[PDB]
């Protein structure tokens, strides 16, 4: 379930509901994916309480 | 049944997974002696039967159709088939 | 005028205050002309039509103007001035139901609804003095809209709730005139009525119970067949949501005091509600899901209603929905409510609750042995642990006779594998004896007392060495029973052994102080063959 694979074009893959790894569904049942991006520079540009 | 029958449409293409919870949905319904539970157990069984008329479940449907009635053989459930002071104590020591 | 002509509206407010002073002094009819058939009526209707058609009947093209604080009180004073002339409450309530459409940021609705929402503190303020001739007409000739009449009634109820200062008689008059007219509004609650009127009648039912004291409505005193059937039809509404059924069952303690088949019908509808709403495991709704929030809210509201009512009516359903699951997330609040309802009411209340749960768990209903266990050990144990005094003795005298009658030798049917129910009842009786002996003092249960004679036949001159002796023999033969042959229900019979041993510990530590009995009972193991 938990994935941390990397790919240069992983953004478009996630947009197409596909992990960076070539697998997109198991047993022909579609997967529901959410992306968590741990970073800090994005928070340093907020204008209000976050 | 009416609550867990939406997953089998397109989301979970494997009916094996959603069948277990649908079967469990009536287990505790059979135990409670109250009448509304008895009146709504058959309602969920009818929805469980409804899937084999449009999904072609009969390859695995009769395998549980007989098991659900054989589970009655262990119980009784004859109404469920209707739808189908010291010295004296020192002595004994 | 807009926000710049303050002098005109100030002079208008001044002259309106002058007119009100003349009215309260008794000179309004003598200053303003009132020497015709409808002269004062003419000026009153003129002021009312002005304040009604000044907002936005004539600017249906661009927009409605904003009413600032200067006009918010000016029109509120003009309303009282117009109403001070005569009894035009009928004309006002006729102007209330005005099925127009405001053209406006775009909120289209009735013009009378806007007129009411602007000055909702004036119509209800003036209608309390002229009650019947207005409320009868607004109840009869307004069933077509089913919205405005509900709003004005809610406003009048709120005013009466605020008018409890030395004038609660007006609220009782409202209660009487609405209980004698519930028959005139049998169209609000139907199988096709929208949810708006359902919420309206639910708020009405909520507010009337606090505006109608129990003196006029206790049991079939205020025409129960109407209100009770209305509430039952409200509960039976399937298209209705659950968040409002929360308040619907929150107003339950008013209907708990019934005695006839009406309480049975309420039981049936509550069972049909909980079987259609509550899940089986309460785990399909994770925290954060709105279903989980509605579930926990309705559960805590049921618990609070049971606590306020202390009724033996729905504690059976509460215990059933508690014990039909192995471990519920609301267990702590359940136990708190149990302790509170045990400690709140008089002895007879907790006695009735204990008798109800005892009848529930003792009868031969075809339920699982684990369900009956959960029942007793979760409800009756805690109730007896937190029950008040002068009740354990009576519950003892009532139950222990049949308890020891069943406990003695009724160990049969070793073939149908249903022995689990019997041994579950046995261990439940043992736990009851344990919890009742854990609280009774020394001389209360071992000296010359009445319940000891109740256990025996008539008065027993002995100190009481019959019930204690029989209990000791039973528990000893229970936890010393060898299991070399019986290999069918080892786990349930082991739990039975543990319960019997705990009961023995309790009944021995209660009254026995000599260390001889300690050994001779709890430690005198005699390994003859398998003992
Ligand atoms: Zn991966």
């Amino acid at each position: 379930q938990i994935h941390a694979c990397r790919h240069p074009k992983a953004e478009e893959y996630f947009q197409w509901s596909k992990l960076p790894c070539g697998i997109t569904s198991r047993n022909r049942i579609p997967l529901h994916i959410i992306s968590i991006k741990p970073s800090t520079m994005w928070f340093g540009e907020r204008s209000r309480k976050t | 049944a009416e609550n867990f029958r939406v997953l089998v449409k397109q989301k979970k293409a494997s009916f094996e997974e959603a069948s277990n919870q649908l079967i469990n949905h009536i287990e505790q319904f059979l135990d409670t002696n109250e009448t509304p539970y008895f009146m709504k157990s058959i309602d969920c069984i009818r929805a469980f039967r409804e899937e084999a008329i449009k999904f072609s479940e009969e390859q695995r449907f009769n395998n549980f159709l007989k098991a659900l009635q054989e589970k009655v053989e262990i119980k009784q459930l004859n109404h469920f088939w209707e739808i189908v002071d010291v010295d004296d104590l020192l002595d004994m020591i | 005028y807009g926000p710049d002509a303050q002098v005109d509206r100030s002079r208008l407010a001044a002259v309106v205050s002058a007119c009100k002073q003349l009215h309260r002094a008794g000179l309004l009819h003598n200053i303003l002309p009132s020497q015709s058939t409808d002269l004062h009526h003419s000026v009153g209707t003129e002021l009312l039509s002005l304040v009604y058609k000044g907002i936005a009947p004539g600017d249906e093209r661009q927009c409605l103007p904003s009413l600032d604080l200067s006009c918010k009180q000016l029109a509120s004073g003009l309303l009282e001035l117009a109403f001070a002339f005569g009894g035009l409450c009928e004309r006002l309530v006729s102007l209330l139901l005005n099925p127009a459409v405001l053209s406006t940021s775009v909120i289209h609705f009735s013009h009378g609804e806007y007129f009411y929402s602007l000055f909702s503190e004036t119509i209800n303020t003036e209608l309390l003095k002229n009650l019947d001739l207005a409320v009868l007409e607004l109840m009869q000739s307004s069933v077509d809209n089913t919205k405005m009449v509900s709003a004005v009634l809610n406003g009048m109820l709120d005013q009466s709730f605020r008018e409890r200062a030395n004038q609660k008689h007006q609220g009782l008059k409202l209660a009487t005139t609405i209980l004698q007219h519930w028959k005139k509004c049998d169209s609000w609650w139907a199988k096709d009525s929208p949810l708006e009127t359902k919420m309206a009648v639910l708020a009405l039912l909520a507010k009337i119970l606090q505006i109608d004291s129990s003196v006029s409505f206790n049991t079939s005193h205020g025409s129960f067949p109407e209100v009770f059937t209305t509430y039952i039809s409200l509960l039976a509404d399937t298209k209705l949501d659950l968040h409002l059924k929360g308040q619907a069952v929150t107003l339950l303690p008013f209907f708990t005091s019934l005695t006839g088949g009406s309480l049975e019908e309420l039981r049936r509808v509550l069972e049909q509600l909980i079987v259609a709403h509550f899940p089986m495991q309460s785990r399909e709704f994770p925290p954060g899901t709105p279903r989980f929030n509605n579930y926990v809210d309705c559960m805590k509201k049921f618990l609070d209603a049971l606590e306020l009512s202390q009724s033996p009516m729905l504690l059976e359903l509460m215990t059933e929905v508690l014990c039909r699951e192995q471990q519920h997330v609301m267990e702590e609040l359940f136990q708190s409510s149990f302790r509170r309802i045990a400690r709140r009411g008089s002895c007879v209340t907790q006695v009735g609750l204990l008798e109800s749960v005892y009848e529930m768990f003792r009868k031969d209903d075809p339920r699982l042995s684990f369900t009956r266990q959960s029942f007793v050990d979760r409800s009756l144990l805690t109730l007896l642990w937190h029950c008040s005094l002068d009740a354990l003795r009576e519950f003892f005298s009532t139950i222990v006779v049949d308890a020891i009658d069943v406990l003695k030798s009724r160990f049969t049917k070793l073939n149908e594998s249903t022995f689990d129910t019997q041994i579950t009842k046995k261990m439940g009786y043992y736990k009851i004896l344990d919890v009742m002996y854990s609280r009774l003092p020394k001389d209360d249960v071992h000296a010359k007392e009445s319940k000891i004679n109740q256990v025996f036949h008539g008065s027993c001159i002995t100190e009481g060495n019959e019930l204690t002796k029989t209990l000791i023999k039973l528990c000893y033969d229970a936890f010393t029973e060898n299991m070399a042959g019986e290999n069918q229900l080892l786990e349930r019979r082991r739990l039975y052994h543990c319960a019997a041993y705990n009961c023995a510990i309790s009944v021995i530590c209660c009254v026995f102080n000599e260390l001889k009995f300690y050994q001779g009972f709890l430690f005198s193991e005699k390994p003859e063959k398998n003992l």
